[PDB]
């Protein structure tokens, strides 16, 4: 499905979401370059935005000073461009360090950051490349079904001795008068014992 | 064919030249599916059964806009338009995708020329642009003549005899005369306009300088006609015509408005063969004094020749103009032609054009006598009768290829961007109502005192020639060589005494100041001008600025007369005023309700003043931090005024190239957008209902949905449970499980 | 976020005068740049903060302060209706926050009468301030749906739990409890009672006096900058360049055109170049919201929703867990965390 | 300082002591507490010297 869909279900959306990105990334770029070259046909206060046409209808006594006044010009526009790219290259940097986390945290290892790779549990993630970054596929599980449960605070022993699962996770519950323990996650369940 | 008048262009009750890209035969077969050269189609329907048409390529490109059509019917014919890039019918990239719903039996279509792809849809003409369009030059059709389908495909260069007669088409018959007529040959559109389409082959930009070669913008071109008269049949015995073609000949080729135009011009016919081209024949102007003589010779002894070249030259010619006063035959040189002759324009002006470029100013035409000596017809391809129009156009190698009149609101939304159809999404506009305002003066307490100066000048001619010279100019400034302004207001006229000679042959003469030397215009001292002192002269003083008096010939000859001396200081002791008060004890002016022009208190600008009533304890000016009046107390009197700009901006919605709605500031109907919405900060104005599925464009909180009407936007539905604790209780633990993968792109 | 801005190319250039509508032909190429920046941004901040704000009915339900109890809510919570068409208003605490500190109405400025008040007086110059996406009700829906996950704690159906028992259950998460009896809970409802109301108190007008003002300080001076970028826009129009005026108009009245265009070309390429200075401001600022967002992000997943172990994190101290509220332009936590007395 | 208003003299403020002259510097009846730059230039008449 996610192929299909950069060719042409949900991950429709997060497909959609990640080629308008990267299509923003390559049209900035474009833009910032046919501006500065645009500005060289802002003929400033000067005959013409062509030196030679400037110097072959002035001698230098006065050729100097409109071409001066275009050369300040074009080094103002260059000021400018630098300026831009400079910015640019920060928010780089600012990706680039979350870039490097996910591919620790959530490629190498596998975090427990609810909310952090992938809006679900966190399996696995594939990491490709893409124009000027980085495309991760982010594996989750998702549940479809889950079971009612007849939950156990606890089990208290004569009336006198209190006893619970050490492990705030885990569920004690009566399997129609069976007693096991689940995870609070999964439908994994077993027979307790009194090591739990 | 049996289109309407509508699809042909043509009027009712009548007969004219239809030429383009026309149907002709029709493929009445069942052979179900097959491939065409084509620039284009035409079909038609009634039968219950799906028919699909596609403009195509030879090979699949992965960037070209496709268009593909799609017919079905019922009750009335459902007929779906896509212009779209697709997957080797999956289009991803869309710049039309429409639904009509038409009447059976209709003749529907497209054509195609260069970038502009046109729909015909039976009563109306609905215009794209289409990157590249002119490469789908192949056709493929599926439909048969089992079920009622048949088609034309479209090739080109089609010129068909129509007759129309009570709301009927009559004839439709195709030539095999008319030869060059699709090069030429056109008929008028409503309101004026030259057909989409057409090769503008003779015809020029007109200029007063430098050229245009190639590129877009906008000009101001007299390519709206009242009329048009095709091969005209111009001889020597037609006598003068009127500008206004209300003449017994002219049989004018499509719609026709009974009005006055500002030029008229001559679409000229010649050969290869030089012997063919060089007609004898002049070309004479009625002025409102005299007759005025154009015409030229191959040396420069105009003397021994008097001809007109059409067509391509081997050789100068050098062209004169005679006019004749009392056997005072003057006769000058004007200049030389190019090498190639093609088309002559002359403005009811005087203004006279070969090829687009200026030659000779006269000083008013009333009527011409195009008076080539022949023995055919065969001089002129048409006349055209014409005026100004803002006009975008797409320039190359000097010639028009995209004519875009800009009346309609889309229309002109193409020209404020100069772009040859938008990008779906939304703009800013304001279409400034440019006019003439009235104009207000408010100023600080003063009693009005006036004097007048004229400059004037009175002129002989004929000291031993015309053209050369003027014999001798006198020059005054109220009769003296130097007056000057002691009073606190003042006006200056300028006036050229013609009426001197009794028998204005000195109307052949133009004699005005230029621009001159001082950081002002003459003829603008008389707006609110302030100064310390001024001082007017017509003699050389020291250090003062002046306004040369050129003279004129009927702008061949130039040669300056004298000059308008003046001093000044800065400061306001003297203002300027536009025209003599008198009465008055005090001078001032103050419009309400509609645009002004307005100086108050030295701010200058335009808007609308109105009257209101707040305790503005302070001043008299109130200005933004950008320096503009917002109002102003009125001195004498506790009145204030509110000053706004009258050309307020707005918001407009595009899609589908066409105007959606828009959203603005002011409780009005607009651009043909007739529904008015009142939204908490701002007004919408549609055409759309209120029922529309979906937005296709959104901003904040709403959208705008494909009819223009207004959708609210809602936030994505999602929820879950919490966390369980440790209670005794009834909980919900998953078990079965799926997966899902999600894609997250970050730049490095 | 912050509110977007757009600017018209040609009225913030020649104020409706036809005369420049003629001269800046030859800067298309370079005026509609400035356009084409400023929608797009707009465009991409609006889709950004619209993903964020989602929305669920249960939880929004469930954010009764009934579920509350002995801890109160009520200055936090949105109220219920205000007996409208609209699913929600501003708490206590967001009434508090904005009219402390503190969309323009476009329609009346169009009808003259009064002398203009700033908003209009920009809107003349071309520079038009948009409708905000945050907007109160998406905010409401959305702090709502977060407010009501704290007790709907994870039974069948959409049952909720008492807050008592959701923090219970967010202690044992600290540390397992061993005791039958929560002696703890009376205390802790006491004393973050007394918290709430110091800190309103605080907005209003305790170490969380100390942290109460950073906010408010911040707040103020995110409001102050939007200000003073769109005042430097507007006043730079005063800018005389080298030409006898600064209004178009003035020099027409003057000069004819062949001197008249060169006065005005001179404006022209001043006020383009104020307008290129601008959208640069507009996009640094974007880009420092978008960082922000993401840590903002952050914290609603792991200090919200699911309770972090993240020492130094969300709170200098234990962290139980955290009630959002909506803040000019952005977001306020109130991080409630236990303290060690004894 | 003078506030001029319908071009009469509404607040007449003359610049003498320190912080008259920090109020005329900026063109500003009051300031704002907090930290301010200033430069009160002596202007007068000078040698000139000649190298
Ligand atoms: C330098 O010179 C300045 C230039 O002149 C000077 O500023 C001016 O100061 C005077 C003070 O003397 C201003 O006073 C105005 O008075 C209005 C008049 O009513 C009062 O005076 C009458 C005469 O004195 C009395 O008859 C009347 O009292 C009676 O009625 C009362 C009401 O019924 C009652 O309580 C009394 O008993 C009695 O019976 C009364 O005392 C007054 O309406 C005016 O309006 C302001 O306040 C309203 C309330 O706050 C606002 O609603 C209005 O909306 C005004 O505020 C605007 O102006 C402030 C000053 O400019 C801005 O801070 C505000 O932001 C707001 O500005 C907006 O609107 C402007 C348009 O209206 C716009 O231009 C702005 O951009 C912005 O949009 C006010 O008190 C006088 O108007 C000031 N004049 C000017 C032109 O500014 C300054 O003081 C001097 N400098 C120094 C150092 O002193
Ligand atoms: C080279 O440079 C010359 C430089 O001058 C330039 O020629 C000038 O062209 C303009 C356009 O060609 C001519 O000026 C006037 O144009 C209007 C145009 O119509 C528009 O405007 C009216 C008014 O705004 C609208 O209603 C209309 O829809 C259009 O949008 C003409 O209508 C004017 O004609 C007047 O004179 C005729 C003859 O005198 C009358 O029959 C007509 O009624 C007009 O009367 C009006 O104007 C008078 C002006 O003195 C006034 O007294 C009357 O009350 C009344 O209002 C008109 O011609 C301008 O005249 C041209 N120049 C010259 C020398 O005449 C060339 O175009 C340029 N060439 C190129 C290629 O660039
Ligand atoms: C991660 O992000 C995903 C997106 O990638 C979120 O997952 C979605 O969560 C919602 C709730 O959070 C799901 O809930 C389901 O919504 C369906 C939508 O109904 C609307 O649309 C249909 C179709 O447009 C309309 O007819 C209807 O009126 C609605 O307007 C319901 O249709 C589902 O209920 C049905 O199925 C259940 C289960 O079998 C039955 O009990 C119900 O009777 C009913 O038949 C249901 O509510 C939605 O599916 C989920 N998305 C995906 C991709 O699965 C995740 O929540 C999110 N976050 C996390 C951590 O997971
Ligand atoms: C522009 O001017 C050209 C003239 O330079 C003109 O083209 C000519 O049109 C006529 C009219 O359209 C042609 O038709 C001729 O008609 C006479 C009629 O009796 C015939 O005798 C001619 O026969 C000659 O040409 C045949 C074709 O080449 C030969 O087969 C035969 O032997 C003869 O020599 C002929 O049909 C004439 O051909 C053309 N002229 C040229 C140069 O082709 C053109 O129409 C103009 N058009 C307009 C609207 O002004
Ligand atoms: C524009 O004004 C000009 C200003 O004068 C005109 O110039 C004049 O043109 C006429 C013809 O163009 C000249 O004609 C002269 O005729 C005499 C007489 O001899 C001729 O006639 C006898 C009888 O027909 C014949 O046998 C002879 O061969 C001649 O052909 C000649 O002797 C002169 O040489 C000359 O050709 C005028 O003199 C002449 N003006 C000037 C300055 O030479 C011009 O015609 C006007 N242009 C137009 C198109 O009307
Ligand atoms: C500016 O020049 C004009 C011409 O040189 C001189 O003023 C002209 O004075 C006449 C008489 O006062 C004005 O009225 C005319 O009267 C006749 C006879 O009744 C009538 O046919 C004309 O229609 C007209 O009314 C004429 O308007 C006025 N001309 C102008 C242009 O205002 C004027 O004296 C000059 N300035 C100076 C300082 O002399
Ligand atoms: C925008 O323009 C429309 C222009 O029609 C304004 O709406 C109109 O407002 C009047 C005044 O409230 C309506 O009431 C009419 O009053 C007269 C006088 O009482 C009575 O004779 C008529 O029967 C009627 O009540 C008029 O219905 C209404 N126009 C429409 C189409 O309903 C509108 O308010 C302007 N809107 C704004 C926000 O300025
Ligand atoms: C310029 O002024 C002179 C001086 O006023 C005009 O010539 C005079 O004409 C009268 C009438 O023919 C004679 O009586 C005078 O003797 C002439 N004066 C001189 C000095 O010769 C001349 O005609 C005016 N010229 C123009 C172009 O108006
Ligand atoms: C052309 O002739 C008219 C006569 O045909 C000339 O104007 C007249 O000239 C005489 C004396 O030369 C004056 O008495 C008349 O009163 C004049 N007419 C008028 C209306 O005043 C005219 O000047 C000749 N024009 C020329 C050669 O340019
Ligand atoms: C979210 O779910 C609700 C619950 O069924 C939707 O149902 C209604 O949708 C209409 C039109 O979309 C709204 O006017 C009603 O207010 C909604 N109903 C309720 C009970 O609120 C709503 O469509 C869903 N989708 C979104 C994005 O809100
Ligand atoms: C521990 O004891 C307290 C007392 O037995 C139980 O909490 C009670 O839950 C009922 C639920 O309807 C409420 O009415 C009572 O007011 C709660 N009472 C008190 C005193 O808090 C609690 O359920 C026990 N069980 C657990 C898991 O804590
Ligand atoms: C908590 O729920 C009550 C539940 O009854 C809400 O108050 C009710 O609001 C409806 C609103 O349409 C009124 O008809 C009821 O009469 C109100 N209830 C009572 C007891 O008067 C209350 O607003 C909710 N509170 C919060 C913070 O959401
Ligand atoms: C055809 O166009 C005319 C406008 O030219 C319009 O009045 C008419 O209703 C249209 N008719 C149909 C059937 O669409
Ligand atoms: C279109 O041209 C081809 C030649 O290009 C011709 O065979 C075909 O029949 C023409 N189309 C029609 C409708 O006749
Ligand atoms: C068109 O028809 C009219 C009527 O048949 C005839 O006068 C005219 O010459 C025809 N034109 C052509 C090109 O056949
Ligand atoms: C100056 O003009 C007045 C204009 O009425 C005239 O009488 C006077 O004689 C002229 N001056 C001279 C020196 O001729
Ligand atoms: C508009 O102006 C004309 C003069 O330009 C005047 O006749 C008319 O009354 C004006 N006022 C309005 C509001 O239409
Ligand atoms: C005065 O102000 C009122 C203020 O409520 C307004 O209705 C009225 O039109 C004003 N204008 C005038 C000129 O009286």
């Amino acid at each position: 499905n996610i192929v299909a869909s950069f060719s042409s279900a949900e991950a429709i959306h997060t497909v959609t979401i990640a080629l308008n990105k990267i299509q923003d990334v390559v049209n900035q770029q474009g833009s910032a370059l046919n501006h500065l070259t645009s500005q060289l046909r802002h003929n400033f206060q000067a005959i013409s935005n062509s030196i030679q046409a400037i110097y072959d209808r002035l001698d230098s006594i006065q050729a100097d000073q409109q071409v001066d006044r275009l050369i300040t010009g074009r080094l103002a526009a260059l000021n400018a461009f630098v300026s831009q790219v400079l910015n640019k290259y920060t928010e780089v940097r600012g990706s680039r360090r979350l870039a490097q986390q996910k591919i620790n945290e959530c490629v190498k290892s596998q975090s427990n950051r609810y909310g952090f790779c992938g809006n679900g549990t966190h399996i696995f993630s594939i990491v490709n490349s893409a124009p000027d970054g980085l495309l991760f596929l982010h594996t989750v599980l998702l549940p479809t079904d889950y079971k009612n449960v007849k939950a156990w605070s606890g089990i208290c022993v004569d009336g006198i001795y209190g006893y619970v699962l050490r492990q705030p996770n885990l569920v004690l519950y009566s399997d129609n008068g069976v007693f096991r323990v689940t995870s609070r996650v999964m439908f994994q369940p077993r027979l307790p014992v009194l090591s739990d | 064919a049996n289109l309407s008048m509508l699809q042909l262009g043509v009027p009712d009750n009548s007969s004219t030249i239809v030429t383009g890209l026309l149907p002709t035969h029709w493929f009445c077969a069942n052979q179900s599916t097959s491939v065409y050269s084509a620039n284009g189609f035409f079909y038609i329907d009634v039968g219950n059964h799906r028919s699909a048409f596609a403009l195509h390529t030879g090979y699949y490109d992965a960037n070209q806009y496709y268009i593909y059509v799609t017919n079905e019917i019922g009750l009335n014919a459902s007929v779906t338009l896509k212009i779209c890039k697709f997957s080797r019918s999956s289009s991803f990239d869309c710049i039309v995708n429409l639904l009509f719903t038409e009447q059976l039996g209709a003749p529907l279509g497209i054509t195609i020329s260069g970038e502009t792809v046109r729909l015909h849809l039976y009563n109306v003409t609905r215009t794209f642009y289409v990157p590249a369009a002119y490469k789908l030059t192949k056709l493929s059709v599926k439909c048969y003549f089992n079920y009622s389908c048949v088609f034309s495909v479209v090739n080109a260069t089609v010129t068909v005899n129509v007759t129309t007669h009570n709301g009927r088409v009559v004839n439709y018959t195709v030539c095999d005369d008319c030869n060059g007529y699709t090069d030429n040959i056109f008929s008028v559109q409503q309101d004026g306009r030259i057909p989409n389409g057409f090769p503008f082959n003779n015809w020029f930009l007109l200029t007063n300088g430098s050229t245009l070669v190639d590129g877009v913008s906008r000009l101001y071109q007299p390519l709206r006609l009242t009329c048009l008269w095709p091969v005209p049949g111009l001889k020597s015995s037609t006598g003068f015509v009127y500008f206004n073609a209300t003449g017994s000949d002219v049989n004018c080729n499509g719609y026709q408005h009974n009005s006055v135009v500002d030029v008229m011009r001559y679409n000229l016919n010649f050969s290869a063969n030089s012997l063919d081209n060089l007609k004898s024949g002049v070309i004479v102007f009625k002025t409102l004094q005299y007759d005025v003589l154009f015409y030229c010779s191959n040396s420069s002894s105009g003397v021994l020749d008097t001809t007109i070249p059409f067509g391509p030259s081997s050789q100068p010619y050098y062209c004169f103009i005679n006019s004749t006063i009392n056997t005072t035959h003057v006769s000058t040189f004007v200049g030389i032609l190019p090498p190639t002759v093609r088309e002559i324009v002359v403005a009811r002006t005087g203004q006279f054009y070969i090829n687009g470029f200026k030659y000779f100013d006269l000083g008013f035409i009333e009527a011409v006598n195009f008076n080539v000596t022949t023995a055919s017809a065969t001089d002129f391809w048409t006349v055209a009768f014409a005026t100004f129009v803002d006009v975008l156009v797409n320039v190359s190698a000097t010639n028009i290829q995209n004519l875009l009149y800009c009346d309609s609101p889309f229309e002109k939304l193409q020209c404020e961007h100069l772009q040859f159809g938008l990008q779906d999404g939304f703009y800013s506009a304001n279409f400034l109502d440019d006019n003439v305002l009235p104009e207000t003066y408010v100023a600080l307490p003063i009693y009005y005192q006036h004097t007048d100066i004229n400059f004037t000048a009175t002129a002989s001619f004929g000291g031993s020639c015309y053209v050369c010279k003027p014999h001798q100019v006198n020059i005054s400034l109220n009769g003296n060589t130097s007056v000057c302004v002691r009073t606190s207001h003042f006006s200056i006229r300028y006036i050229y005494n013609r009426v001197k000679s009794g028998s204005p042959g000195d109307s052949s003469w133009h004699i005005y100041l230029k621009s001159g030397t001082c950081p002002f215009s003459f003829s603008k001292l008389n707006n609110f001008q302030k100064f310390k002192t001024i001082c007017f002269s017509t003699v050389e003083v020291p250090g003062s600025c002046n306004f040369p008096l050129e003279a004129t010939w009927h702008y061949t000859s130039y040669t300056i007369v004298g000059a308008l001396y003046v001093t000044w200081s800065e400061g306001n002791s003297i203002t300027g005023v536009p025209y003599p008060v008198s009465g008055i004890r005090e001078f001032s002016n103050l419009v309400l309700n509609n645009c002004t022009k307005y100086n108050i208190y030295d701010y200058v600008g335009t808007g609308i003043i109105r009257s209101s009533n707040q305790s503005l304890a302070g001043g008299i000016t109130y200005v933004s931090n950008s320096g503009n009046l917002l109002g102003f107390k009125n001195v004498s009197t506790g009145n204030i005024f509110i000053v706004t700009p009258c050309n307020q901006p707005d918001q407009v919605a595009v899609y589908q190239q066409s105007i959606i709605g828009a959203m603005t500031a002011v409780n009005e109907s607009r651009y043909g957008l007739q529904n008015l919405l009142q939204l908490p900060n701002f007004y919408y104005v549609s055409n759309g209902g209120n029922n529309c599925t979906t937005a296709v464009m959104t901003y904040s909180n709403f959208g705008i949905c494909a009819d223009g009407s207004l959708i609210p936007v809602r936030p994505r539905n999602s929820s879950d449970n919490g966390i369980s604790a440790i209670i005794t209780a009834n909980l919900s633990i998953p078990s079965n499980w799926t997966t899902s993968v999600q894609v997250e792109y970050l730049q490095i | 976020t912050s509110t977007p801005i757009v600017v018209d190319c040609a009225t913030y250039v020649c104020n409706g005068n036809p005369r420049c509508k003629n001269l800046l032909k030859q800067y298309t190429s370079a005026c509609k740049t400035i356009e084409d920046a400023l929608r797009l941004s707009a465009h991409l901040e609006t889709n950004d903060v619209s993903s964020m704000l989602t929305f669920d009915s249960n939880a929004f339900s469930l954010a009764n302060v009934t579920s509350f109890g002995d801890y109160n809510l009520s200055s936090v919570l949105p109220q219920r209706n205000i007996r409208s068409s609209r699913i929600a208003g501003r708490s206590a605490l967001e009434d508090l926050l904005f009219s402390k500190v503190v969309d323009v109405d476009y329609k009346s400025c169009t009808k003259g009468l009064s002398i203009a008040d700033l908003a209009c007086a920009q809107y003349y110059n071309g520079i038009m301030v948009l409708p905000g996406v945050a907007d109160a009700e998406r905010m409401a829906m959305y702090t709502g749906s977060l407010i009501g996950g704290m007790v709907l704690g994870g039974l069948t159906s959409a049952a909720a739990i008492p807050f008592s028992l959701a923090l219970q259950a967010r202690l044992n998460y600290v540390a397992l409890q061993t005791d039958v009896l929560q002696e703890n809970q009376k205390i802790l409802a006491a004393s973050f009672n007394k918290a709430i109301n110091n800190i309103v108190a605080s907005f209003s007008s305790a170490e969380a006096i100390h942290t109460v003002t950073i906010a408010l300080n911040k707040i103020q001076d995110v409001v102050n900058q939007q200000g003073s970028a769109l005042n430097h826009l507007t006043s730079q129009l005063r800018h005389n360049f080298q030409a006898i005026s600064n209004s178009i108009q003035a020099i027409y009245d003057r000069l004819d055109s062949i001197q008249a265009d060169q006065q005005v070309d001179r404006l022209i390429t001043g006020r383009l170049a104020a307008l290129n200075a601008f959208v640069s401001q507009v996009l640094n600022k974007y880009t420092e919201v978008r960082g922000s967002r993401r840590l903002a992000q952050q914290k609603i997943n792991e200090c919200v929703k699911s309770q972090s172990n993240r020492y130094g994190f969300c709170g200098n101290g234990t962290h139980i867990f955290s009630i959002v509220n909506s803040a000019p332009d952005g977001l306020l936590f109130l991080h409630t965390v236990l303290l060690p007395t004894d």
